[PDB]
């Protein structure tokens, strides 16, 4: 689950079988700017540390 | 010192909001007053980096 | 029009008390009006003519 330990998971330190549930949402750009804005829960690992 | 009090140089406020992600523009005007034949010339506006380059004197 | 105070004499507020080059001639005389015209509406007309309008030469 997002923003908690194990928000991203991987069966081994070399597997490509990534599971992730960061609840990433893309948001509408603004003011004639070219960029991509978004919202996601910050890394649940960085929090757990 | 030759042109002060002969001349008025002035400009129009371009935008007061903390924006312009649009292309920037600025507009200037010059008035010459009490004209004599010897004031005849071609006149150029030119861009100057003097203030941006640490308030140095100009190069155009 | 409207009328300035000089010391006893009066003059129209757009017009000078003394010219040409009002302050540049006589600083300690140009004191006389700026003592007491502070309450009057004409002060910024008198000040423009005396000290700023066209750097004491031609036209704005």
């Amino acid at each position: 689950r997002p923003g908690q330990f194990g928000d991203i998971q991987s069966r081994t330190p070399e597997s490509e079988d990534v599971y992730a549930n960061t609840q990433l949402v893309l948001q509408r750009p603004s003011a004639g700017t070219v960029h991509v804005p978004y919202s996601q829960a910050p890394s649940g690992f960085k929090y757990w540390l | 010192q030759k042109f002060q009090g002969r001349v008025t140089i002035t400009a129009d406020e371009s935008t007061t909001t903390p924006y312009t992600t649009t292309p920037y523009t600025s507009t200037a005007y010059i008035e010459l007053t009490s004209l004599r034949s010897e004031d005849t010339a071609v006149y150029y506006c030119a861009r100057d980096l003097g203030p941006l380059t640490g308030y140095s004197y100009s190069y155009f | 029009p409207v009328m300035c105070l000089l010391a006893n004499t009066t003059f129209p507020c757009s017009q000078p008390p003394c010219t040409p080059c009002c302050y540049e001639k006589e600083p300690e005389e140009t004191l006389r009006m700026l003592e007491d015209n502070v309450m009057r509406p004409g002060y910024y007309q008198l000040l423009q003519a005396s000290l700023t309008c066209s750097p004491h030469r031609q036209r704005r």
